[PDB]
C-alpha cells in the first residue's frame, strides 16, 4: 500500500 | 483517555497551512488499522500551530466537507483548494 505524507 | 472533537480555525498564509497529513483510505494507516487522515506534522508558529492543531489529530471535516473516508489525494485537494480559512473538525485523545 502507498504510504503518503503531504506537507501543506 | 477522552476522545474529544474540536474545531480548529486555520488562516492560510504565505507559508500555507503549516501541517502535514498522513494516511487515507486505501493507504498505510497512520494509527493502528484506522486509515483515516491524521496530522503527522505541525509547523512551529505556523497557522495550524497558532490555531491549536496537534500531531496525531484525526481530520473529520474541512469547512463542513467530510473527509473521514477520503483517500489521501482527496484530502490534499480539499485542504489545498477549499478556503483562505479552514475550519477543521478533528478528533483527539486527551488526558
Amino acid at each position: 500500500l502507498p504510504s503518503f505524507e503531504t506537507a501543506l | 483517555s477522552r476522545l474529544e472533537q474540536y474545531e480548529i480555525h486555520i488562516e492560510r498564509t504565505a507559508a500555507g497551512l503549516g501541517l502535514s497529513i498522513a494516511g487515507g483510505k486505501g493507504s498505510t494507516p497512520f494509527k493502528g488499522d484506522d486509515d483515516g487522515i491524521f496530522i503527522s506534522r505541525v509547523t512551529e508558529a505556523g497557522p495550524a500551530d497558532l490555531a491549536g492543531l496537534k500531531v496525531g489529530d484525526k481530520v473529520i471535516k474541512v469547512n463542513g466537507i467530510v473527509v473521514v473516508d477520503a483517500d489521501h489525494y482527496q484530502a490534499v485537494q480539499v485542504l489545498k483548494a477549499c478556503g483562505a480559512v479552514l475550519v477543521l473538525v478533528v478528533q483527539r485523545e486527551v488526558t
